Parts: structure tokens; sequence; C-alpha cells
RNA sequence: GCUAAACCUAGCCCCAAACCCACUCCACCUUACUACCAGACAACCUUAGCCAAACCAUUUACCCAAAUAAAGUAUAGGCGAUA
RNA sequence: GCUACCUAAGAACAGCUAAAAGAGCACACCCGUCUAUGUAGCAAAAUAGUGGGAAGAUUUAUAGGUAGAGGCGACAAACCUA
RNA sequence: CCUCCGCAUAAGCCUGCGUCAGAUAACCAACUGACAAUUAACAGCCCAAUAUCUACAAUCAACCAACAAGUCAUUAUUACCCUCACUGUCAACCCAACACAGGCAUGCUCAUAAGGAAAGGUUAAAAAAAGUAAAAGGAACUCGGCAAAUCUUACCCC
């Protein structure tokens, strides 16, 4: 009907989807760490 | 800023002409 | 959406989350049979408190006290102040060997002694 | 407004110092110096330009060709791409063709 | 910016100065102006 | 000890000892009305009620009956001028239910030249009447 | 109320510590007033002092340099020459001078002295003074000048720049001895009240009543 | 039994105390060791005392009579910490030859960042347990390039100091004479 | 404290430093000729010469020194006047502030001569620091000052909190080897059965 | 007359030369920054394509180890573009 | 984390007929037939009324899964963070 | 005068109308600075091993009655001293760019003991929106009984 509301949020489904765990669990989610890192973001992973 | 100052020279020269054309001395 | 820079703490997350996390504060024991907790008298620290009594220290120094010349321990020095002494008097009147050196104070092993240096078992 | 109300500091411009009075001098070393040695080792600069002249694309062609493995990674992409650029513009596009 | 110019002002303000008796907002913006003083002219 | 390795204690061991120890604590006054024998300290974030029961036992000994342990939120509001969030602290919180009639109560602390120079001018000084007229008051004529 | 409104607005601040000090050149008020009539040991000793401190001093020539003082003083008023008025006055004495006078201009000349300045006492200050001493010299004036004041406008708000009066006053000079470089200058003004009343302005004035809030009294 | 948490209630009020010079590094040194216990829990009521005037002064919304006397027992605490580290340091070496007091090793991580970490109490072994094997030390070759853009990133930092320094020295030389 | 900091004549902390320059605040450097630490050779409490800018030809006693802009604050010298009185009713009594000035601009004193005379920075044969005139050379003393730490060093008196000096000094150390767990142990009398079992570490 | 306007520093770019980094107080691969228990789980693969060829389908420069020159020669190529 | 579909283990469904029901009237609940308003709106798809179903092929909270040369789909070329 | 809302739990955010001072639809402040605060029994945070046992739904579970065939248990042996620690506990709050007339599972209340205020003031022009009432006629308007009103029959295509 009306849209907007597709962040219904929870932080088990969050650290699950974007976590640091998962991320360097998979090879590309190290990559995408080391480019964060690279550009020199504070939250390398969520 | 932008450099040189042969144009804030001409325009020292216009402010003091407006100036004595505002209050000129007797 | 949700905070990136705030730091994940214990009150953030869910029931499972707040109960797991904890702020730090250190274990004391287990827990079994029913969320039975056991804790012990051997994982919980025991402040070991001397008596003041007769006691002439105090927290503040007097400026009357001269200023000393800064001279910081190390190892060289205390061998040679303390154990020197004896090492030389055990050789210029008896004698001895690299055996023996338990005698003078010396852990070949550590372990079998109650408190190790390293891996150093006690605290502070 | 872009004009400024007073003026600026006056330059001072030493016309005699080190190299203002030393400038030009040895350029002809080779010409009465029994040419031992060549006007074009004088002058102190990158390696790539060293008696060299040449537009945009020489000019990276040979950085890329003389020090390209000394390169940074960004720097040595945005050359190459720099370069790609270069080659299809002044082969393509333009009058005179 | 290596090369930018500085005399921008007067050589637009001899335009106003000849502009200056003009009605409405001619008389003070530029463009308005530019458009109108050859035509004067 | 806070930031200190503990001995991981396996059964049959030893005891653990504490010698030198880290922790320090804040008697406090409250803002909600504690009975009488209550006390309130603000602590770090990783002592908890027996470890502060030994520490109180031990270092200043007094008999101590009940703790209690809270955890308070800094607040994540602030923001400077550059609107980067300032959060203030943590700390924790112990209620202490004291021994049989302590009945402790938080004492009161607070109950009670260039200077000089100027308050001598301040009381020297004279208001102009108006009736002056905006006139300096030092001329004789 | 400053203290009142730092503690519930929350500006708690520490007390300034610092090894500097606040160095000043004229102490406030005076030591000792010369209460004077309808119309000793104390001062010979202060001018003992006086000549301790400082070898090169005389009495009986400090009466033209007083009068000196006191008219170059006006002068410097009339011409607005502040820095050497500073230099001439103490800090003390500049604000009641120069504050009012502030948005107009003045006149004020000296006709001549009727009788000669005259000293009247000397007091002489104690050690407990930021480890410092400050000397001072009383002396009565009777002479005749002139006063006129133009206000922003250049219109007379009283006084006759022609007509000159006959006045009398008791200056006090100060000087700071611990300094060598200090020298004497004008303090303050007795302005005894048996005095009678200077000459009134040309305007006449009013003065607002009582306002009485919504209640009346 | 509880005063001690207060300094003398004479004191009480005052906005001058009285507070001696701090305690010396040497001093300790050349002190026993069982003193130094003692000293340490002194100072701890002392700190515990100061930091309750501290915060009912921040309650009243006053200041405190004597800051400087905190820091005073902080930095004495400080330096009997010190003291005592390096005796146990001098006797480790002694005996042993180790400085760290506790186990650790240089290793590279998977982000190819080679760091120097430690080792925590474990029970049973490395090999046998789980937890541990997850930690995965050791970079693979796709991260040598992002270690190379890292190395370009300090060297350009680097370099831009070392060029603003020297500008700042031209400058200065310059202006002055000298 | 933020980069490119102003060392005004307030001290850092104090409310008016805080005022003038904010953390927001971001305004032009101050540029300052090198000095080191070991060609300083102004301390406080000197007396000085000045013979330039306000009251130029003139001596002074040194008040205070600021070692990052250069500053010499001399009392009485280079004064400037301004008003502390509340400004809302009172008109804010006025009173001498001093101004701060270089050491270029500044110049040294001999004690005996008291004219103005160059300084070198020599080591006394005895040594191992003097400070030395030009011409005829006359060794220069520092001044002497009350520390800051300390109001008091020699009228100072020992309150409770304090320890004697006798017992500050006295030592009673004993190159025992001995670790202080152990020896507080055996001091306290306590002993313990159990021996500390091996553990992995990694 | 207001709104406004002006400034000159912070610093940065290209080169040269020179090789470069790590609290060693606690914590950080489980939901990262969380003191503490039995898993057997490990990587090694042609770059492609846009575009040019006036469409497109073979093809179409992109470094990898001395600057210049030989030489844009020999050669290759829907023997065309181009390499 | 919306949505299509699925997995695990859960929850909701008044009252009145019928007394068996992929049955009927009818709240809650789900959906969105018709009308008007609104159209930079209360709203980047809503509001009032009227409407279909509402013990089932029902609705729905929670954690997980299927990833684009693809998934999923009671095929509308639907849906896959406006 | 309303209340189809409220209370609380879950989920979610994180100090976000508590005290004190301040200037700054109306500025109680929901804005800034300091101070305090939410105290576990409630809920999370668990289970030593080996082998072994576990056909018979629920629906008041009784009868009847079925189909879609259903959400629950131990046992023998070995080892087994101690004890109640840690964590959430606030709010006028969540996702929709907003203090949004929208969306939001669960237990109780089913008209409230709880929670709220449609009208800033005046006049009562047009046009417009939402309703109420209407003489006689009662679809003649209209593409069409759209809408409103009232409670109504019969027949076709798919
Ligand atoms: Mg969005
Ligand atoms: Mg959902
Ligand atoms: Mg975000
Ligand atoms: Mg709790
Ligand atoms: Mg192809
Ligand atoms: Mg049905
Ligand atoms: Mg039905
Ligand atoms: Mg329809
Ligand atoms: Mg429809
Ligand atoms: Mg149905
Ligand atoms: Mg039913
Ligand atoms: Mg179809
Ligand atoms: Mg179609
Ligand atoms: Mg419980
Ligand atoms: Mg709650
Ligand atoms: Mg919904
Ligand atoms: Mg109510
Ligand atoms: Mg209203
Ligand atoms: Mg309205
Ligand atoms: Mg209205
Ligand atoms: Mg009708
Ligand atoms: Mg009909
Ligand atoms: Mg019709
Ligand atoms: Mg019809
Ligand atoms: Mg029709
Ligand atoms: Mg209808």
């Amino acid at each position: 009907k009306a849209r907007g509301n597709e962040y219904q949020p929870s932080n088990i489904k969050r650290k699950n989807k974007h976590g640091w765990v998962r991320r360097l669990s998979t090879p590309a989610g190290v990559q995408v760490i080391l480019r964060r890192m690279l550009k020199g973001r504070k939250s390398l992973s969520h | 800023v932008k450099k040189g100052f042969r144009a804030a020279f001409r325009f020292q020269k216009e402010l003091e002409r407006q100036r004595l054309l505002r209050c000129p001395p007797p | 959406g949700a905070d990136r820079m705030s730091k994940w703490t214990s009150k953030r997350g869910p029931r499972s989350f707040r109960g797991r996390k904890g702020r730090g504060a250190k274990g004391i024991g287990f827990l079994t049979s029913g969320w039975r907790f056991v804790q012990i008298k051997e994982m919980v620290p025991e402040f070991v408190v001397p008596d003041l009594t007769g006691f002439k220290l105090k927290p503040y120094v007097s400026y009357l006290a001269p200023e000393s010349e800064e001279t910081p321990l190390t190892a060289a020095q205390l061998f040679s102040e303390a154990v020197a002494p004896a090492i030389e008097k055990d050789f210029k009147d008896g004698t001895f060997d690299p055996d023996n050196l338990e005698k003078y104070g010396f852990e070949p092993t550590q372990e079998g002694k109650l408190f190790q240096l390293y891996p150093r078992n006690f605290l502070r | 407004i872009g004009i400024r109300l007073t003026l600026p500091p006056p330059k001072v411009v030493d016309r005699w110092n080190e190299k203002r009075a030393m400038f030009g001098v040895y350029d002809n070393i080779g010409i009465l110096g029994n040419f031992e040695k060549h006007p074009k080792e004088l002058i102190r600069g990158p390696i790539w330009l060293r008696g060299w002249k040449g537009n945009e694309l020489q000019r990276c062609i040979r950085k890329r060709k003389m020090v390209g493995s000394r390169m940074f990674a960004d720097d040595l992409h945005n050359l190459n791409k720099r370069i790609r650029y270069l080659y299809k513009h002044f082969n393509r596009h333009g009058k005179f063709r | 910016l290596r090369n930018r110019v500085t005399d921008r002002y007067f050589r637009i303000q001899e335009v106003l100065k000849h502009a200056r008796h003009f009605r409405g907002r001619k008389n003070r913006c530029y463009r308005l102006a530019v458009r109108t003083v050859i035509r004067a002219f | 000890a806070r930031n200190v390795v503990y001995p991981l204690y396996r059964l049959g061991g030893p005891q653990l000892r504490v010698f030198r120890t880290n922790f320090f604590i804040q008697l406090v006054r409250p803002g909600v009305a504690q009975p009488e024998d209550t006390v309130q300290f603000r602590i770090p974030m990783e002592m908890t009620r027996v470890d502060l029961r030994n520490y109180l036992e031990g270092i200043y000994n007094v008999p101590v009956a009940a703790v209690r342990t809270r955890v308070q939120h800094g607040s994540n509001k602030r923001r400077d001028h550059r609107n980067v969030r300032i959060k203030k602290p943590d700390y924790k919180v112990a209620y202490v239910q004291l021994a049989h009639g302590q009945t402790f109560t938080f004492p009161d602390l607070f109950p009670e030249d260039l200077y000089s120079m100027l308050e001598e001018e301040r009381q020297q000084r004279q208001s102009s009447d108006p009736r002056r007229g905006g006139v300096p008051s030092w001329f004789g004529l | 109320f400053a203290m009142q409104h730092a503690r519930k607005a929350g500006l708690v601040i520490p007390p300034e510590k610092s090894d500097r000090s606040i160095h000043l050149a004229c102490t406030a008020g005076i030591f000792d007033a010369y209460v004077p009539p309808e119309g000793t040991m104390a001062s010979q000793v202060s001018i003992r002092r006086i000549k301790d401190y400082d070898a090169n001093f005389k009495i009986k020539d400090f009466p033209e340099k007083a009068k000196d003082i006191f008219i170059e003083a006006h002068l410097c008023l009339n011409n607005s020459d502040h820095d050497r008025l500073h230099t001439l006055v103490t800090e003390h004495c500049f604000p009641d001078m120069t504050w009012d006078i502030k948005y107009k201009t003045v006149r004020w000349s000296f006709v001549e002295s009727l009788e000669p300045s005259h000293v009247v006492q000397v007091r002489c200050s104690s050690m407990m003074n930021q480890g410092n001493v400050y000397g001072q010299i009383t002396v009565r004036m009777h002479t005749r000048q002139t006063l006129a004041i133009y206000d922003r406008f250049g219109r007379l708000m009283y006084g006759q720049e022609d007509v000159p009066k006959d006045v009398l006053e008791y200056v006090v000079f100060e000087k700071q001895l611990t300094n060598p470089y200090g020298s004497w200058r004008m303090h303050t003004k007795i302005v005894p009240p048996w005095a009678p009343p200077k000459q009134p302005i040309l305007k006449t004035v009013m003065i607002p009543g009582p306002q009485l809030k919504p209640e009346e009294e | 039994g509880l005063e001690e948490f207060f300094d003398d209630p004479k004191n009480w009020g005052q906005e001058k105390v009285k507070s001696g010079a701090a305690w010396t590094c040497q001093q300790l040194r050349n002190k026993s060791n069982e003193d130094l216990h003692k000293l340490w829990y002194v100072l701890l009521k002392e700190r515990n005392m100061l930091l309750t005037l501290e915060q009912e002064a921040k309650r009243q919304r006053l200041p405190m009579p004597s800051p400087e006397r905190l820091d005073k027992v902080v930095d004495s605490m400080d330096a009997l910490d010190k003291v005592v580290q390096e005796r146990e340091d001098a006797l480790r070496l002694l005996q042993t030859g180790q400085e760290r007091a506790r186990p650790g090793a240089w290793r590279r991580d998977i982000f190819g960042r080679i760091i120097w970490h430690k080792f925590k109490q474990w029970v049973i072994p490395w090999h046998l347990n789980k937890r541990y094997n997850r930690k995965r030390f050791f970079a693979l070759p796709y991260v040598d390039h992002f270690l190379r853009l890292e190395r370009e990133k300090r060297a350009r930092i680097k370099a831009r100091k070392e060029n603003l320094e020297r500008k700042k020295a031209k400058i200065l030389l310059k202006k002055f004479p000298h | 404290l933020p980069p490119h900091y102003r060392y005004g004549m307030s001290p850092p902390g104090s409310v008016a430093d805080k005022r003038k320059n904010p953390p927001w605040i971001r305004r032009r450097p101050v540029v300052v000729e090198p000095i080191s630490d070991e060609d300083w050779y102004l301390f406080c409490g000197d007396t000085v010469e000045i013979l330039e800018g306000k009251d130029a030809g003139k001596q002074g006693k040194v008040v205070q020194v600021i070692r990052q802009r250069n500053w010499v604050v001399v009392g009485g010298l280079n004064t400037h006047y301004r008003y502390i009185g509340k400004t809302m009713d009172y008109r804010g009594t006025m009173i001498p502030s001093e101004a701060p000035l270089l050491h270029r601009q500044v110049k040294l004193v001999d004690p005996m001569d008291r004219k103005p005379t160059e300084i070198e920075w020599r080591f006394t044969e005895a040594g191992e620091r003097v400070r030395v005139s030009t011409r005829s050379g006359r060794i220069i003393p520092k001044p002497e000052f009350p520390r800051a730490d300390g109001i008091v060093p020699e009228t100072w008196i020992d309150g409770p909190k304090d320890t004697s000096v006798e017992d500050a000094l006295e030592r009673t150390y004993v190159p025992c080897l001995k670790t202080l767990q152990e020896e507080v142990m055996e001091a306290m009398g306590i002993k313990e059965t159990r021996k500390y079992k091996k553990v992995y570490w990694y």
C-alpha cells in the first residue's frame, strides 16, 4: 500500500547479515573491510 | 583572493575620488 | 538507519544479547542444572590488607626532603649489589660451581614454584 | 565583489642574489669546454624530462616506460586511462582528417 | 586558477555609467543593460 | 584489578589473591531518599557486589549486610560544534544495606587587596544627582 | 548576584592561580583627610621618610610645581592630550575627571593666583601595600579661573569664558616612592561640606517621582 | 568506619587545604616492599576521599579547595606501580630473560597487518579447541594489493609533512634575514 | 589543545583564554623565530632594559615570561590602561596593564654597571653553566623566585598527612631477590599448600 | 543605512633524494573490540566489454626490466581499419 | 529486515445459525469493489462512507534459506528495499 | 465534549517535557549547560559421559466421531565438596526525510478507575468540501439508478 517502512529493525538480522564475522568468513567480505579501512571509515563493518 | 595590485591601485584612486566628491575639502 | 559509531553494549540487543553480553565483569563461577549458579572461594579474589598499627609513613611528602638524582633500578645493578657479595665471598673463601645455584638463589625451572614469573600466574 | 579595498604588501624582489646573478652560467660549457659535457645533462629535474620535449602522449608514454614500475597504483591507473583517452582523441578527433 | 581578471568591475561599470539614467532594473543590473546600451547607441 | 588478566583456576588449585588493588570508589549523596541504613557508591563497570563486600570488609573494616548493583547510561545526546556526538562515561552504582545498627547519613561538607581597593572605590563613589544636568562633578567653577 | 547566578547556571570555576600579580600605580582612597576649618610631628616624620626614599626632594618648591601641574592638566583636558594627562595624573583621578566630559569639549584658563598655593599636611604609607609604598601631599590653592562647557552641538551648558571667579580648593598629590620613575600626580579632592555650592546650570531640570507600581501608596 | 571517606571535619567549608609534595620514584625505590604495599592502601583511601569531595563539589555546583592534591596522589601511585613493575622486570630478566611477562608473538592476520598477538589462558590445547582455530592467522595473496595501497598512502602523508616543514623553514628564513 | 593555537597573555584553561580561543576558532598562526632552550638566556625576575616601543629607554624587573611567543612581561613598563569594574552600572575603575615584549626588542642589564650589555652562554671552569657579559666580562647570576608548586620550601611545616623528612629519607630496603607477593605472604604468616597447576597459553 | 563586502593563512600539487610501518595495561573472527573447553572446514583457472572498424561477426595499442637511433623498417592483418 | 516462495518451531480467530461443512450472518483481523475529497496532499498512494472473506487454499509475530547469464512466481512478462 | 482507545509485555531507539539557570503557534520547554537517575525474586545468561528406552493425538477428553495422523516422558553404570554471581530494568520512545490523519505481534480492560481536546479572535459574502430537511411528481437526468435513499422481483452471457 504505502511505502517507506522497508527497514523494520532487528539487531539479530542486522548483525548476522552485515557482521564482522560474516565479512571475515567470506573472502569478498574481507575485501570490503580492506577497501573501507583504506578509505578510512570508522565503522569497518556494521 | 585574486593576485595582482594594478586593479587595486586603480580602485583606490576611484575610492579617493568618490570620497572627495562625498566630503570635498574647502 | 541504525547508529554505527555508538559502541555495541548490553543495553541495545534483545533478551538474549542483553543477557549474554556483559559489561566487563570478570568470571566468578559456573552455571548448571537449571540455571543454578555455583561460585567458588578459589576463584573469588581475597584482598590482602595489612594492619596500619605503628605506621609512620604518610601519603604526602614535605618540601624539606632534598631532591635526588634519578637512578632507575635494573638487573645488572640488582645482581651486583645483592648476590655479588655472596658469590665473591664463597669464591675467595670456599669453592662452588655452576651447580648448587639454588643456594645463591635461582629458578632453572619456573614451574613447581607457586608464583610463576613467565607466564606469571599472580596479578600486579 | 571580487576587488580588494586595501593594497597588498609591496613585493620585495632582490634582483641580485645567488641564482639571479649566476643565472644561465655554464650553459655554453659544451661550446667552450672542448665539448666535455652537453648542456642537457646540466638541468636538474625528472629522469624522463632531461633534454627532451614532447606533448601529452609522448610525455605520459615516456613516464610509464621509464619510471612506470616505480609508480603508485592510482597514479599508473589514471596515467593509462589518460594515454588511452589521448590516443583516441589525437587520432580520431579534430579538424584536418 | 592561475590567470584571473581583476578589472571586471571597471569594464562593467563604464557601461553601468552609460546606463545610469535608464529606468527599472536595467540601470542596476548588467546583462539587462548590455542588451539596451547597444540599442541606444 | 581492572584491565589485568586473572589466573585461570581449575579444580584443586590455589586461591586467587589481590595485593595491590586498583579499584576506586565514589561515596555520593543520593538524589532519591534511601533509608538511613543505606549507602550509595559510584564505581567502575568491572566491580561486583561480592568483591565490593570483601573490599569494604578488609580495607575499612566495616560490617556489610547486603549489596545491590546498577548501571547508568552516559547520555550520548550532546553534540560538539562538529555535530559529533559526545558521550559521557558510564558508571556502575552500588547500593549497600549496612550492618545491624550503623545508620549512616551523608554529612554536609560546604556549610560556610585588589578586591578591597575595588570596594573602597565603589563605596567612595557618589552618584551624580539629576540636578547636576550631566555635568562633571570635578571642577570648582 | 554574580556567584548565585554562576552556581544556578553551572559556570563553576577554580580560582585564578598564577605567579603574576596585577601591578598598579596609585592606591585607592586616601590615608588621612584634612577636614578643613570653617574658614605637625606626623607630617615631619612623613617628610623624613620622603627624603629617605628620595633624597632629592624639597618642600617649598612643591607648591609651584603643583600649580603648574594643575594648570597644565587642565590645558591637556582642553587639548585632549590624554597620554600626557595620564603620565601626569593617576588612575584614580583620570575617570572622575575624564568620564563625563566625553561627547563635549571644555575651556579652562588660569588668570592668576590670589594667594600662593600652600602645603597643608603630608602622609606616608605603610610597607603593607603589595610590598610597596606611596606618599601623599595636600595643598590648598586659591586662584581665579574661567570655565565654559560646550555640549556635543557646541552650545554652552553653563559658565562664561570671559568672567573669572574666585575659587578655593584642597588638592592632593601622591607619588610612588617604590619605583624611581614615579612622579607626583593628582589623586583626589576633598570637596568639604561647609564650602558653598558652585554656580548652577542655565537650563531647568526635573526629576521622575516614585513610580507607583500598580498599587496605590 | 566511614569518616575516612572525608577529611578532617575542621577542613570542611575551607577553601585552601594544606598539602605536601608528591612522592619520588627514587624514594620509593630506596624504600622497602611491604612499606610500599601499605602506602598503596593509604593512597587508595586518600584518593577515594578526594574523589568523593570532587563529586560532591560538582553536585553542590562549587569548586574543590585543593585540586592538585588529587593528581599528586595519582602520580604517587603511578610512580609506585612503576617502581614495583621495574623490580619484577629485573627479577624476570635475571631468572629467565623475558621482558613482557605475558606470552605473545608477531603474527600476520588475514588483513596482512602483522601484529603482536598476545596469548590467553586456556585449559585445553589449541589443536583440540575449535574457537581458536577460526581466527585464521594468515593472509592470502589478494591482500598484498591493499597492503601496497596503504604503503603508498603512508608515503603520501609522510612526503606531505616533509614538504610542509621545508616550506615553513624556507618562509621563515626568507622573512628573517638570518 | 587544538593545533595552531595562540598563546596569548592569559594561561591555558582560563575562562578568558577559552572564550578568546574556542574549539572552533581557526585564525592565522604567528611567526616566531626559532629559539632553542640552550640559546635561551632570559629567566624571570632578571633586570631588563628596553630602548624602543612605548616608554623607550627604561629598565625594570621581569614579572614573567612566555617561552612560546618569546614574550616578556615587565612590571610597569609598556603599560596601557583598562577598566575592570562592572560596566553595567559602574563606569569601571581604570588600572594599568602591561604589554608583551620580544627578546630582540628587550635587552639585558648588568647588576653593577646597570647598563645594556649583550650576553654570551658559557661554561664556567668549575662547571657547568654560566651567563657572561660583553666586552668587560661579568658573570650574571640567576634571579631567585618562589616556585609555584611549593609556595615556600623554607617556611614549610609538616602537616598531619605529610611525612617527616627522616621517615621519607630513611631506607628500609633489603635486596632479598624475593617476590613481593611471597614476602608479603610470609610477613603475614599465611601459607598455601596448594601448588598452581600448569595451563596452556595461546 | 542594513544586509553585506574585503583580507591570508591553514594547507595542498608536481619533482628530486631517500625505502617504509608497527603499547610490549586489558579486550577484539561467538553478535568483532566479549577473561576460560574435543572442530578436523580450507587459495592456487585465459579477464571481458565499451569503443574504432563510420553497421558487425576475424581484428582493435594498454608496458614490465638502457634513454635516443635502426624504425614506425622487416613483418602481421575481413592485406582494412589497425597492430 | 518490504516483497514472491519455502523451512523450524509458535500464536490469533468473539457472538448468532447450522450443528458435518475449503457452509451462511456478523466483531476483531485481512484485502481493496464503488463514490467523493485530496493532487508540493495527513500521506513520494492517504481520509470518510460503502464493500468481499473472516475455522481456513485463512491471517500473522520470530530466526533462517533461494542473488541477477539469476531467484521466485495459483504467468500479471508479477515481485526481488518507494 | 470525545474516547476504535488505554495499561503492560515482546520488538525497536537510547536519557529524548525529572531539579536547577539561560537566551531563544506560544517559547511547559520537547533548546543549551550542570546535577541526579532504572537496585531482582521478574526475563536472559545452563545441563558430564556411554549405551539404552520412548506405537496408542489435541478438541473441558468422557461418549460419539473421524482424517489432513498429530507440540512434551526415561532407563542401568560411572564421576559429582562448593552456592545465587553477571546482564535489561528511565522516558511523552518504534519504521515512514517531520512532534506526520500512515504501518506495528501479543495478554487484560470492551466502555472504560485509564487517556484526551475538534473551535487563536471576529463577520456569518461568493465559489468549494462534509452533512441535515423539502411542497407535487418519483429515474423524466444520466452511457449506465454513479451517488444518496430504501430493503426488492424476475431473466440472460462468461
Ligand atoms: Mg528510504
Ligand atoms: Mg515483517
Ligand atoms: Mg546509519
Ligand atoms: Mg541487575
Ligand atoms: Mg570480438
Ligand atoms: Mg466460510
Ligand atoms: Mg461469512
Ligand atoms: Mg471496479
Ligand atoms: Mg481496483
Ligand atoms: Mg470464504
Ligand atoms: Mg465461530
Ligand atoms: Mg498472460
Ligand atoms: Mg504482455
Ligand atoms: Mg529467576
Ligand atoms: Mg521497564
Ligand atoms: Mg501493518
Ligand atoms: Mg481520564
Ligand atoms: Mg484546536
Ligand atoms: Mg481547524
Ligand atoms: Mg480560525
Ligand atoms: Mg422533493
Ligand atoms: Mg422503475
Ligand atoms: Mg433525458
Ligand atoms: Mg433517460
Ligand atoms: Mg444509456
Ligand atoms: Mg448506489
